Formats: structure tokens, C-alpha cells, sequence
RNA sequence: UGCGAAAGCAGUUGAAGACAAGUGCUUGUCGUUCGUUAUAAAUGGCCU
């Protein structure tokens, strides 16, 4: 004897644009909160450490948002002029910020009152201030002076190294993982300049030509560096010093770019890229950087960020808009006498000789229509097909199963106009769909051949046929057209 | 068959192939018991 | 610690007789050591047992009657009642019972053909004849205050001298009915007193890791064999060729040429049994004939299991591995892994 | 010496049973384990064990067929709608009784049961029967081997306990 | 396969057998086993017999 | 170079008589009920029930006698033990040959072959209770008629004698 | 040895001369119920062809589903092709892909040929 | 229900034994009792999971 | 039923004997034969 097979749901051949495993993961960022800030939110950064709060730079203040609460918990308003960065150090204890006056302020993260170090990097604006990932003490600064000074926390009076050679504004700075000596900077020259801090420095070891003003440079992996500038982002390989891939799917000029890897998604690594067209799109580095998802916002996007790999809780996608709007999308993650009397349940037989298991795993509960078919209730199973709030696919199966069982007339004998209209109502809408058109044709044929006399004496049944004849006639036009476009489509080939 | 031999099936459902002492006495009695 | 109170191989080393307790009554059973018979018939478990109908009654001594010598295989059982039972394993009934006049328990027994010698707790010797089923003589030798062991020296076809032991060992002449010689024994009572060869008999005592090899004629300790742990059983091969002693800790030691620094010798090969999971299975008796060694252990509670190994080729330290039940998923022949009936056909699932 | 000293139990000993002939003791409990010990009075080592996943043991008992002495069996039951039988060492031959043949309404648990001997007079053959407690004064009697439902007994009020008595007739 | 209990006219079922039951028999001193012959009428070209020995205790195929 | 030889088995044997119902199965379960004997069209398989595997196979081709008899005749019944006289089986075929084979061992090349004397009768079935044996045979509206004989083995002549009982 | 029984495959071991499996490879009323009377006129899907790749890790099956009689769609047979996979240790074939009406509508697949090891390391096939 | 609630009653006198069990006898919450078919052994299980064994010397 | 593609193209579905019912006559049936390639319906639905 064998267990009863489960009724198999009907699955028509795949249509174009099916949902992909990558899409299903990214749709889960459903809850959307739209916050309004004073000015364009220029930069957004995530704390590398738990609880992974993210800081947003806007106008003359920096705000830290709690991950779980999704609300501001700290505010750094000491800055007089505009702010331009809020990056944390790797430890997450400190966050640095640049200013239009050119001063760089290092505050203790989560303690806005205390200022640890204040550096006057330059008289020009200091747009980029980023802590070195491998080394904690050294802090990098790039200013409109076009020199990207490398400061040391202990010695704040003179830069440790003062890289130069950029003929335009430098607004991008990146540290290559596994290469602490290497530093990457991209200027609006369209040139990405790489520097070696071990050597004397001040002259790039080599430059990579992007041909458009570079808005942000990110090192995805130790050997691959992705740079977004102009209307495209290009991925360069340092060992070969040539661009492996280039994607220009964006319309407006890409502005920000972030990379996350080894997170719980089906895609091992993701690359999110802002567009300045309202689009932030996801690319897969494992698949030649192909688009896998995208969002649309009200206006141009200036900053995008995603929760680090080890978020340890609900993940966050953050988008920054020039209008001052901040959009947050989140993927949420008896008595002792009685117990002593009943104390054996926890035991799993770890110390025993023979372990014997016969319990049959619980099968999912069967639906009403399946139970009726299993019990040979042909007419009742038909009724369960046409009930309010019944899935269209599930309605097609019970009709297909009954036909397959050879019970189409058997289900339709003891019926009148009162209980026939639900079937005709579905047929009126089911005829339109391609999947159910063939099944509707068979079932409608039988009821006519089986209830011709009742149709004459019932006016309500007639009207169902008049509109049905109108709809089937409309399908004839659609099917005939599809043959004509098919006919001419053969002419082209 | 992927070897050299060939298998063939008959309508009779037959698959043929075309191819290239005191101790000893006590030992016996103890087993009987 | 061990459910097997006493055990003894037959002289040929193919059959083991062991006594264990069922509820409050002792039962005597015989099991076959060999995995298969000479004819090739696979060996089977022997369910038959001899039950002692009295709770007080107990077996103190177990001795085999040599299979080749006598027509019927039989085992002689010394009892605490003061009588000796001749047991025939086939008929599974006590053929005849030798009774001493007194009621004192029999401490030890020994046999050479028709001769049968026993000692009571009162230190009185007795002589019996199997064919005649008669008590021949009984005597008490002075200065033999205790007698835990008796062994008869194998001289010719007759018994002319008996080796008996207490904390000290003695040699007695039957005709003179007097002690001939004395040997400095152990501090504890003597447990084993086997005679390895002529003018050489080994001796061991309860809770002792040392075996003294004495010369019957001269009287000087030729050697002292040392075990890692206490000694329970002893078996000698050939004529002092090899000696296997079952330790108390469940390991078996083999002494290779113990009769050839020189005073104290240690075991040369050590054998152990450990289950695949990791539990150690003690060895309670062993047998060693020429080059093969038979190891006996208990599985379940009292079922004896045996293995034959050629000790010559075994390394110095060798652990036999045995598959014992532990956390076994129970597979029924009529079910697959998932519990579906084998006859049942697999369903169609998209 | 304590029987369970060798291999302790992780729950209360819900039932005990000595083997009719062999020197074995059987234990069972809500730890879902059937432990058999060789009771000698001095060591009491464990012969074997059998863990039944998700099968609390409210009662267990040995059984030996009255005619075929070679037939040995162990029946165990709990607050479940099925009962286990263990014929008597690489594996264990365990069968599950879970069919009542139309009388499932009277029996929602096998936890209270006993095993007896019934002689089929018209053939003079003897076989075992498993007796169960029903919901409404009902006692359901099954065939020990085939598992068939043979007869049922009803009393008024709530059944609390029952026992079996034998009355000899002739040779 | 239907077991009719004639005392109360009830019945027990063993459905979804591999084929229609040509023959049925109780095999044992105590009815331990049931022997069945199955036909597999799907194959019209040949008659496909299968012998099924079921354990009466739990109605599982002891030998197919 | 090449050679042709049978390898596998065939369909299980059946009592192919329309009239008989409830006697279609010929396979028998041993007295100890530890193994099931099933006759095939070309062999006899002994399956051990506790392990669900074919412990023994008795091929007609290997034997000279069974090759001559079955290679048309078919087994009409199998009886545990030997009627003439612990693992013997007596096979009765439709024509009348009575063959005493052994399982759980090595098949003997000289089984105790016999032959019941039937006069235009096709043996249909045989059965016993305790030492007494009766054989049902078919003799010839398209309906077959049946005869019931009593079968005994005489030690003096070592032959099967059949005595008429019913029709 | 694989025998394409009607709507199922019987996997049989001729070295041991014993059946090893019986698997249902099609939809239909196969073991859901026991057909009786007019239901016995129904025809379950027929496995016309069954073939293996040279590697042996993929199974290709071709099926014909017969419509029930006395309907509008009582003369339009459905042709199905299925690709199954299993690891060697496993005993049940798992359906990986299903093509409904290959080659078009109501057009049979007369011949199936698995590819040689040279092309696609034996992971291809032709249908004619 | 309570600890040490075990009594042995002699028949046909129906007089409870006095010497055993005592205050020091370990029984706990007695939940299972068994008499051996022979040998006069008494096994008493308790809620703690301990099966304690006694021998009746009369048998 | 033959052939074929799946569509279809050609060709069949007879005679005797016996039985039951109704009134020698009529119909219906066949665990009866010869020859040719040659509606259903006993309230009766699948375990744990």
C-alpha cells in the first residue's frame, strides 16, 4: 500500500519576466519611511559594529539613526558651515567629518558633546574624510585644494603624507583591502590616481582614465576596483590595469556607490549604485555585473548605503535625495512538582543502544476541494471551485482533475440555474485567459449539451450565454490577430 | 550492455545473454540440541 | 564486577564452561568457542543450562574431564555443600555426586585420569575414583593450616606428589602422607598454582601483580613475572613456550619464553578489546595453545563471545575493535530510510 | 544492588515486569526508553535498550506464548493511538498496532492495557489477547499477533481498572 | 483489500495496492500473514502477476 | 567465441485453471515460517521472510531431470516435506510427475522422481490433512469435469496408487 | 534494467534477478483511486520512450497523455518531455524540467537520441 | 501520592508486616512494583528513576 | 478490423443450437458451436 498522492497544482509553461531568486530577496525591503531633511543629504555611512547605526550628513548637521528604531538618536550640530562626511572608523568608536571651511572634526561616536581632535586640513572645503580600514591611527582627507593629505591621529599638526598630482577637485578616496600601502583617489579630471604610501609618495604610481568626472570610487575586492563617474560605472583590475566590465544602464550621472558581500542573500555579493535619475540599482559582481533589481524615488539620488554584512538584525537600505528627503527601506528579521512528574520528554536517547523512529512526518492540511475529490464527492468539489476568494490557479486544477478523472457530466447532472450560474460566471472570466480557455471550452460544451431544455425556460441562463457569446467572439478577434502578426513576423525572417 | 555481452528479452520474460573423534561427535550433538 | 563467577576452558580449548547467577540461583552453562565446527556448520548459541535448585548452593570449583580420555564429555563441579558433582553437558543432568563425609566446602579439585583429589575447608584431603565412584582415602597433614589450592604433579601415569598452597606453598607425598618441601609463597592467599613443566610450577596470589616460578627439586625462585595490573586467570602454552594471564583491569598479557634483569620479567605483548564507539570491553578468560590465542569477553549481560587470533604476528600493543550496539538507527528490512513500505511505488511529484 | 545503578533512567519508572522464565527485568518510563537488565543481585548489568521516539511508556510487559514457548514478545503502550510490540541483536523487530477495525471511537489511547491467554475452544488452540481500556466503560480485546479486533466488553459508569482470572475446566 | 468483520458487519481497508486482487488468502496458524495476488491490468499486452505477503499485525508488505 | 545462455528468471507461476478459485496461488510458506517457496515458470525461488531476500534458487536448466520435465508441464502444487518418507519439498506437476527436491543446501542431481498413473486425466490439485492424500484431476459444452482420487505410496513397490472416490 | 511500464518505470536488477524499484513518471489517475466500471475506460499517460545520457546522471522520458472521451478536446493528444536527475546513492528519480508540447501542438516525438560524450560532456539530446 | 507508602500484607492473616519497611528504607514515591516469578525478589521503582531490589529469604 | 499521421482512407458488425418470459407464435438472453480482418443501474467510493 502507498500513501495517497497529493493533487498537483496546474503549472502552465513559464511566461517572460518571471520572478528571480535575486528579485524575491530584494522585494522584502518593504517598509518604507520617507524623512525630510533641511538640505541635500550628501553622504550616508554605516557603523561597522553592532548595532550598526548609520549617520547621514545634511546641511550643517550630522544625524545618527538607530537601526531598530529607525529614528535619530544622536545629533552633531557643532559645525558652523556645511558638512561633507560622517564616516566611522573600523572600530566604530570615532566618526570624522569635513566642513566647507576645511576643518576636520573627530568626535566620539554616540557622544556628540566631546570633541577628540580638530584638524584644519585646508582653507578650501574638505569634502572627503575617511578613516583607513587596515590602520586605525591614520585618517585620510581630500579637499578642494586638490591635495589628499593623510593625517595621523596622534600628530595633528602636520600631515603624515600629502599626496598631490590631481589637476581638478578630488571628491573620492578609497582604501584597497589587503593593500594598506595603496590609496586610490579619483578627481573630476576623469583620472583615477593610485598612490603608494610606503614610498615617498606625492606622485601616482599609475593613473586610470575614466574619461568623465569621477563621483565615487569603491574597491569591491583586493584586486578589483569599481569607479562610478559620468553616465556609467567601470570596474578596473589593478593587476592588468584595464577595465574588465562597463555598465551604462543609467540615464543621469551616477553619484554614489556601495558594496556589500557575504550576506544572507542568494547573491553572495551586491553592488548598489545611485543614478541621480531617481534610480538605485543592484548589480551582481559574480555575473559580470548584471542588473538584478532597482528602485525608483521622487528625485535624484545623491547617496545610497546598505547595512554591513554582519548587521545582526533587520537589514536597511538607505537612499539620499538632493531635495533633502531620506528614504529608508527595511528587511525585518508548569509547577516543579508537575515537571518532576513529567521529566522524560526532553530525552532523545543519546545513551541508548537502539534508536527506533516510526513517526510519519506531518503532511500539510488538505483543502476542501481535495478532500471532496479524495472522498469521490464530484459535485461538491465543483462547488468548492467557485467560491469567493478562491485562487484562479486553484480553481483551474479542480476543473482539470475532474476532467482527468473523467467526471465532467457526473459533476453536472443534479444542477439547476441557481447552482449553474457560479460555473458560468467563472467561465465568463476564465475564457479570457489563455491557460483556462481550453478547459472552459470543454465545460461550457457539456452544460449546453446537458441543459438545453433548462436554458430555454430560464431567462437568467440565456443572458449568461449572450454575454459569453460576446466574449468568446472577442477572443476570436484576439486569436485571429495573433495569427496575422505571426504571419507578417514570418515575412521578416 | 555496455560490456561486450548483449542482453535479450523473451516474451516469456526471460533475459538471456549472448557474449564472449570425541570432540567432533560432541560438536555435532551440541548443535543438534 | 564480572557476572561470570567462574570460568574454565576445556583442555582442547574449544568449549568454555561458565557459572553465573540467575535471580538468586546459580546456573552452569557450556558454550562453544570456535566460530565454526570442523565440518563447517556455523556455531550456534547453546540455550541449555544447569540450574542449582537451592539458593544457598554454590559452585566453588570447576574442572573439565578431558574429552579424548573419556567417552562422555563431563565437567566436575565442587560445591559449597561438601559434595562434588559430575556433570554431563549433553544429558544436561548431574550423572553422579561424590560426597565427602563432612559438610565443609571444597576449596579446590584436580584430576589425572581416574584419580580425583579434593580438599575441604577443614584441610582434609580426599581421594576418589571416577570409574569406581568410591571414596578411597582421606587424611590431614600437619602444618597445613589452610589449603586454598591443590595441584597434582604430572609424574608418569600415577600421582606420587601433590602441590598444595596457602599464603605459603607446600609439596606433599601421598605414600608418606607428609610434607616433602616448602616454598616461600605470597603474602595473600595463592590463587593459581599451575605446573608449567617438570621441576617448574608457577604461582600467583589474590590481588597480586607478581607470579613466582619455583623449582620443585631445588626450591629457588627462577623468575618473577610482573603484570601491569592484578592477575585473575593464567594459561600456559606447550611446555613454558608462552603464558597468557588475564589481568583484573580487563587486559590480556602474553609472556614469551618466560623460562629462558633475568630475575624479574615483564609481559611482552598486551591485548585489549575496545568497542567502535569507545567503551572498553574487559576480558575474563583466555586460552593459548601453540600459536593461536582465544580471547573471551561478555556482550549483553552474560553472553560470552570469543575471538581467535595468532598472537605471534600481533604487534606488542594491540586493541581488538568490535561493533557493539550504540545509538543504532533501527532499520527494518521491509522499510526504506524514510519509513515507506518497500513494496509501495514512489508517487509522482512535480 | 539497585537494578538501574548500571544504566540510570532519565524519568520515573512507570512500569516493571520480570521475564516469566529468563532472569531479566524490564523498565519503562516517560523517557521513552525500554531498558532490560540482567538481574543477578550483585551486578545487574544492562542487556539492551530501545528508545522509541515520541512514544512515552506508561506500561510495558513481557509475553510468552502459552503453547509455543520459543515465542517471546514485549508490549509497550503510552498516551498514544498506537501500541508497540517487540519480538525477541543487530536490529530490533518492532511492530506497531494502530488499527482498531471500526472501534476507534471507543479507544483514544492504548496507555492502559494487559495481555492474557485465550483458548479457542472449538479448535482447542490457545493464543494471546491484548486488553485495552475504552472511553465509556469499554474494554477492547485484540489478537496479540494478528492485531484483529475479537470482542468488546462494556460496563456502566467510568471504567477504572480490570484484571484477568483463569478457571481450569479439564485436561 | 477489505476485511469484513462479520460480528458487527464492519470493515477495515488496505487501499492503493499495486494491482487488482486476483486472489486472497490467510496464511498462518494464527493468521499472521495475508497472501495476495495482484494483476496490474494497465498492461494489456501481458498479464503481470505480483505475489504480496503482508504482515497482518500492521498490514505492511513482508515480501513482494 | 560467443555463446547464448539464460541469465534471469521469469513470471511467477500460477494455477491457470479458470474453474479453480482461491487455489490460484501455489507458493507455500515453510512449516517453521522462516522462508517462502515460490515456483516460477523456469525455477523455484526460496525467499527468507525475515531478511526479504532470495536465499536459494532451484533452476530447472541446471538439473538434468527438471530440464527434461519442465523444458508443456507446470507445477500444480508444492507440499512441504516428502510424502514417501527436514527441508524437502514435493512438487506435483499437471501431467503427474512427482519430484522430491531439497532447499537450504545443494540440489541433488538424482531427486526421487516418481510418476502417478493417470488415464487421460490432467492433475489439477492435491491436498492433505494428516498422512492422507487426495488428488483432484480433470477429464473431459466447454465445461471440464473433475474426479477425486485417493493417493497412497506403497513401500513394497515404491509407487503411487490412486483409488477412485468421487466424480 | 529499466522497463517503461504504462505510466511508470520498473527498475529491475538482472544480476540479482530482483526488482529494485517502481516509480510513477507521469500524471494521471495511477494510484489515486481504483478505477471501476466506466472509469476503467480511462487511459493513463503512456511512456513511449525512455533513454539515458552517456554519463547516466540524467533520464529523458517522453509521454503521451490521452484526453477523456466525449468532449470537445477528446482528439487532441498531449505530448510531454521530461528531464529527471538523481545521485547514484539515491534510488528515486527527481523531475528537474518538463516541456509541454515539444515541437509544437499534437506533433509526436518519434525518436530520441542522447548526445555523445564529446558534445556538452553528454548533457544533450536530440528529439525527432 | 506520598513517599514510603508501601506496605506488605500477609495472607490469609491480612496483618501488615511491622519490621519492614522502616523509616530508613529508601522507597521514595513508589510508582511501580514487581514480584519475580521465582526466587522471591521484589523490585520497586520510584519517581526518581531508581529501581531498588529486595530478596525475601523465605523463598 | 486493415493501412496510415495524429488528420484520415477502405471495410465490417452473419448463421445455427439451447434456455427463460409472455401469449404452436413473439421478444430477450447465453461460464454453447461455426464463420468473417473484424448504455448502465442489488443505495453499492479507498484505513490508521
Amino acid at each position: 500500500s502507498t500513501a495517497r498522492p497529493r493533487i498537483i497544482t496546474s503549472k502552465a509553461p513559464l511566461l517572460p519576466q518571471q520572478t528571480t531568486p535575486e528579485q524575491r530577496y530584494w522585494r522584502q525591503y518593504t517598509s518604507a519611511q520617507l524623512v525630510k531633511e533641511h538640505n541635500s543629504v550628501t553622504h550616508i555611512s554605516f557603523n561597522p559594529q553592532h548595532p550598526h547605526d548609520f549617520a547621514v550628513t545634511s546641511s550643517t548637521r550630522v544625524q545618527i539613526f538607530s537601526s531598530r528604531t529607525r529614528q535619530v538618536i544622536k545629533t552633531f550640530s557643532r559645525f558652523k558651515d556645511v558638512v561633507y562626511s560622517a564616516s566611522f572608523r573600523s572600530d566604530g568608536k570615532l566618526l570624522c567629518a569635513g566642513d566647507a571651511t576645511g576643518l576636520v572634526s573627530v568626535y566620539d561616536s554616540y557622544n556628540p558633546r566631546t570633541i577628540l581632535l580638530s584638524i584644519n586640513a585646508s582653507t578650501h572645503p574638505t569634502h572627503v574624510t575617511k578613516f583607513h580600514t587596515q590602520d586605525n591611527k591614520i585618517l585620510a582627507t581630500a579637499s578642494d585644494d586638490r591635495v589628499t593629505r593623510l593625517w595621523d591621529i596622534s600628530n595633528a599638526y602636520e600631515p603624515q603624507l600629502e599626496l598631490t598630482g590631481a589637476t581638478d577637485y578630488v571628491r573620492t578616496l578609497s582604501f584597497i583591502p589587503a593593500a594598506p600601502h595603496l590609496v586610490a583617489t579619483g578627481s573630476y579630471d576623469g583620472l583615477i590616481r593610485l598612490y603608494d604610501t610606503r614610498s615617498s609618495g606625492s606622485t601616482p604610481i599609475y593613473s586610470l582614465n575614466h574619461d568623465q568626472p569621477v563621483e565615487n570610487v569603491i574597491a569591491v575586492s583586493p584586486t578589483q576596483i569599481v569607479s562610478c563617474g559620468g553616465n556609467n560605472f567601470k570596474v578596473w583590475d589593478l593587476t592588468s590595469n584595464k577595465k574588465l566590465y562597463e555598465r551604462g544602464n543609467f540615464n543621469k550621472a551616477v553619484t554614489c556607490l556601495d558594496y556589500v558581500e557575504n550576506f544572507d542573500s542568494p547573491m553572495q555579493s551586491a553592488l548598489i549604485a545611485s543614478s541621480l535619475d531617481g534610480h538605485v540599482k543592484v548589480f551582481d559582481p559574480l555575473d559580470n555585473f548584471q542588473v538584478k533589481f532597482g528602485w525608483k524615488f521622487s528625485g535624484p539620488v545623491l547617496s545610497c548605503a546598505v547595512s554591513p554584512s554582519t548587521a545582526q538584525g533587520n537589514r536597511h537600505l538607505v537612499a539620499g535625495l538632493s531635495s533633502g528627503l531620506l528614504a529608508i527601506r527595511t528587511k525585518k528579521k508548569k509547577s516543579n512538582n508537575f515537571q518532576r512528574m513529567m521529566r522524560g520528554s526532553e530525552y532523545q536517547g543519546d545513551q541508548e543502544h537502539i534508536i527506533h523512529n516510526d513517526k510519519v512526518r506531518s503532511q500539510r492540511r488538505m483543502r476542501a476541494f481535495e478532500r471532496n475529490i479524495n472522498q469521490f464527492k464530484w459535485s461538491e468539489a465543483l462547488d468548492n471551485a467557485f467560491v469567493p476568494g478562491m485562487a484562479k490557479e486553484l480553481t483551474l486544477t479542480v476543473l482539470q482533475e475532474l476532467r482527468k478523472r473523467g467526471k465532467v457530466r457526473v459533476a453536472l447532472y443534479g444542477r439547476d440555474e441557481s447552482t449553474l450560474e457560479p460555473l458560468l460566471n467563472w467561465c465568463l472570466k476564465g475564457i479570457e485567459d489563455v491557460r483556462s480557455a481550453s478547459i472552459v471550452a470543454d465545460w461550457v460544451a457539456v452544460v449546453l449539451e446537458l441543459y438545453g431544455n433548462t436554458l430555454e425556460s430560464s431567462p437568467v441562463l440565456q443572458e449568461l450565454m449572450i454575454d459569453l457569446k460576446t466574449k468568446v467572439r472577442h477572443e476570436i478577434h484576439k486569436s485571429k490577430e495573433a495569427q496575422r502578426i505571426e504571419g507578417m513576423l514570418q515575412l521578416l525572417t | 550492455n555496455y560490456d561486450t555481452d548483449f542482453i535479450f528479452l523473451d516474451i516469456e520474460s526471460t533475459l538471456g545473454v549472448v557474449g564472449t573423534s570425541n570432540s567432533d561427535i560432541f560438536a555435532e550433538q551440541l548443535h543438534k540440541l | 564486577d564480572s557476572p561470570v563467577l567462574q570460568s574454565a576452558y576445556d583442555p582442547s580449548g574449544q568449549y568454555l564452561c561458565y557459572v553465573t547467577v540467575a535471580l538468586d540461583k546459580q546456573r552452569v552453562g557450556v558454550q562453544p568457542t570456535q566460530r565454526a565446527t570442523s565440518s563447517g556448520v556455523d556455531t550456534v548459541w547453546n540455550e541449555n543450562f544447569l540450574y542449582l535448585e537451592d539458593s544457598k548452593l554454590k559452585v566453588t570449583c570447576l574442572k573439565w574431564v578431558n574429552l579424548a580420555s573419556s567417552d562422555t564429555v563431563a565437567i566436575i563441579l565442587g560445591m559449597n555443600n561438601g559434595e562434588i558433582w559430575l556433570y554431563s553437558v549433553l544429558a544436561n543432568e548431574v550423572t553422579y555426586k561424590f560426597t565427602t563425609g563432612n559438610s565443609y566446602e571444597i576449596k579446590d579439585i584436580d584430576l589425572m585420569g581416574n584419580q580425583l583429589w579434593c580438599i575441604d575447608s577443614s584441610d582434609a584431603f580426599y581421594q576418589f575414583d571416577l570409574l569406581q565412584f568410591k571414596l578411597l582415602q582421606h587424611f590431614r597433614i600437619n602444618n597445613c593450616v589452610q589449603l586454598n589450592k591443590l595441584t597434582i604433579v604430572p609424574a608418569g601415569d600415577s600421582v606420587a606428589q601433590l602441590l598444595v598452597a596457602s599464603h605459603s606453598i607446600s609439596l606433599i607425598d601421598i605414600e608418606e602422607k607428609k610434607v616433602v618441601m616448602t616454598f616461600p609463597g605470597h603474602v595473600s592467599p595463592v590463587s593459581t598454582l599451575q605446573v608449567i613443566t617438570n621441576e617448574f610450577f608457577i604461582s600467583g596470589a589474590e590481588g597480586d601483580r607478581f607470579l613466582n616460578v619455583y623449582d620443585i627439586h631445588s626450591g629457588m625462585t627462577k623468575c618473577v613475572l610482573v603484570a601491569e595490573s592484578d592477575i585473575k586467570e593464567l594459561s600456559h602454552s606447550g611446555q613454558a613456550d608462552s603464558i597468557a594471564v588475564t589481568t583484573e583491569d580487563g587486559s590480556l598479557e602474553i609472556f614469551v619464553d618466560p623460562l629462558v634483569g633475568n630475575k624479574s620479567k615483564k609481559s611482552s605483548k598486551k591485548i585489549q578489546i575496545v568497542s567502535k564507539d569507545g567503551r572498553k570491553v574487559p576480558i575474563y578468560n583466555a586460552f593459548i595453545n601453540k600459536d593461536l590465542l582465544n580471547v573471551s569477553w561478555l556482550q549483553n549481560a552474560t553472553m560470552p563471545y570469543f575471538k581467535n587470533l595468532q598472537w605471534r604476528e600481533i604487534p606488542n600493543e594491540y586493541t581488538v575493535e568490535i561493533s557493539l550496539n550504540w545509538n543504532n538507527k533501527n532499520k527494518s528490512a521491509d522499510r526504506d530510510l524514510h519509513g515507506k513500505d518497500l513494496a509501495s511505488a514512489t508517487n509522482y511529484v512535480e | 544492588k539497585d537494578a538501574n545503578a548500571s544504566h540510570p533512567s532519565h524519568s520515573a519508572i512507570q512500569s516493571l515486569s520480570f521475564h516469566p522464565s529468563k532472569p531479566l527485568l524490564l523498565t519503562g518510563g516517560y523517557d521513552k526508553t525500554l531498558r532490560i537488565y540482567h538481574i543477578d543481585g550483585k551486578t545487574n548489568h544492562l542487556v539492551t535498550s530501545l528508545h522509541l521516539v515520541g512514544s512515552p511508556i506508561q506500561t510495558c510487559t513481557f509475553y510468552t506464548s502459552l503453547s509455543n514457548q520459543n515465542q517471546q514478545n514485549i508490549f509497550t503502550a503510552g498516551r498514544r493511538r498506537y501500541m508497540h510490540s517487540w519480538d525477541l541483536s543487530q536490529t530490533a523487530k518492532i511492530e506497531k498496532f494502530s488499527r482498531l477495525y471500526g472501534h476507534e471511537s471507543t479507544q483514544r489511547s492504548f496507555e492502559n492495557f494487559k495481555v492474557a491467554h485465550l483458548q479457542n475452544s472449538q479448535t482447542n488452540s490457545v493464543h494471546g489477547i491484548v486488553l485495552l481500556q475504552g472511553n465509556n466503560g469499554w474494554i477492547n480485546i485484540l489478537h496479540s499477533t494478528s492485531g484483529l479486533w475479537l470482542m468488546g466488553c462494556k460496563i456502566e459508569g467510568v471504567i477504572t481498572d480490570f484484571c484477568i482470572d483463569y478457571q481450569p475446566i479439564s485436561r | 483489500m477489505s476485511l469484513w468483520q462479520l460480528e458487527t458487519n464492519s470493515q477495515q481497508f488496505l487501499p492503493r495496492l499495486n494491482g487488482i486482487i486476483i486472489d486472497c488468502q490467510v496464511l498462518g496458524p494464527q493468521g499472521n500473514y495475508y497472501s495476495l495476488i495482484l494483476q496490474m491490468t494497465e498492461n494489456n499486452s501481458n498479464s503481470d502477476y505480483q505475489f504480496l505477503l503482508l504482515n497482518a499485525s500492521d498490514l505492511t508488505s513482508k515480501l513482494s | 567465441q560467443y555463446k547464448l545462455s539464460v541469465v534471469s528468471g521469469g513470471k511467477p507461476a500460477l494455477n491457470n485453471l479458470s474453474s479453480v478459485t482461491g487455489n490460484k496461488n501455489i507458493a507455500r510458506l515453510s512449516q517453521d515460517q522462516r522462508n517462502y517457496i515460490i515456483p516460477f515458470n523456469n525455477q523455484i525461488k526460496v525467499y527468507s521472510v525475515e531478511t526479504r531476500q532470495c536465499v536459494k534458487t532451484l533452476k530447472f536448466a541446471n538439473n538434468s531431470l527438471l530440464s527434461g520435465i519442465f523444458l508443456n508441464e507446470s507445477i500444480v502444487k508444492i507440499l512441504l516435506g516428502d510424502i514417501t518418507v527436514a527441508h524437502l519439498i514435493t512438487v506435483f506437476t499437471n501431467n503427474g510427475h512427482v519430484i522430491v527436491l531439497n532447499y537450504k543446501g545443494k540440489l541433488v542431481e538424482s531427486p526421487k522422481h516418481f510418476k502417478i498413473s493417470l488415464a487421460d486425466e490432467k492433475l489439477a490439485n492435491v491436498f492433505h490433512s494428516e498422512g492422507n492424500y487426495r488428488i483432484l484431476t480433470t477429464f473431459k459444452n466447454s465445461l471440464q469435469s473433475y474426479r477425486l482420487y485417493a493417493l497412497t505410496f506403497d513401500d513394497a513397490k515404491k509407487q503411487f496408487e490412486v483409488a477412485h472416490q468421487a466424480e | 534494467l529499466y522497463f517503461p511500464h504504462i505510466s511508470a518505470v520498473q527498475i529491475f536488477d538482472f544480476y540479482k534477478n530482483e526488482q529494485v524499484n517502481y516509480q510513477y513518471l507521469t500524471s494521471g489517475v495511477n494510484n489515486s483511486m481504483g478505477k471501476v466500471r466506466f472509469e476503467l475506460n480511462l487511459q493513463d499517460p503512456i511512456i513511449t520512450d525512455l533513454k539515458f545520457t552517456k554519463d547516466g546522471q540524467w533520464m529523458i522520458t517522453y509521454e503521451i497523455e490521452y484526453p477523456p472521451n466525449d468532449l470537445l478536446s477528446s482528439k487532441d493528444l498531449t505530448h510531454i518531455l521530461k528531464f529527471w536527475t538523481k545521485n547514484d546513492n539515491e534510488t528515486n528519480w527527481n523531475l528537474k524540467t518538463k516541456v509541454i508540447n515539444p515541437h509544437g501542438i499534437s506533433v509526436p516525438i518519434t525518436k530520441i537520441l542522447p548526445s555523445p560524450r564529446s558534445v556538452n560532456n553528454s548533457q544533450g539530446c536530440l528529439t525527432a | 501520592a506520598v513517599k514510603d507508602a508501601l506496605r506488605l500484607v500477609h495472607l490469609p492473616s491480612c496483618s501488615v508486616f511491622s519490621n519492614w519497611p522502616t523509616s530508613g528504607t529508601p522507597l521514595g514515591k513508589v510508582t511501580s512494583v514487581a514480584f519475580s516469578p521465582s526466587g522471591g525478589l521484589l523490585a520497586v521503582g520510584n519517581e526518581q528513576g531508581k529501581v531498588r531490589l529486595w530478596k525475601l529469604n523465605h523463598y
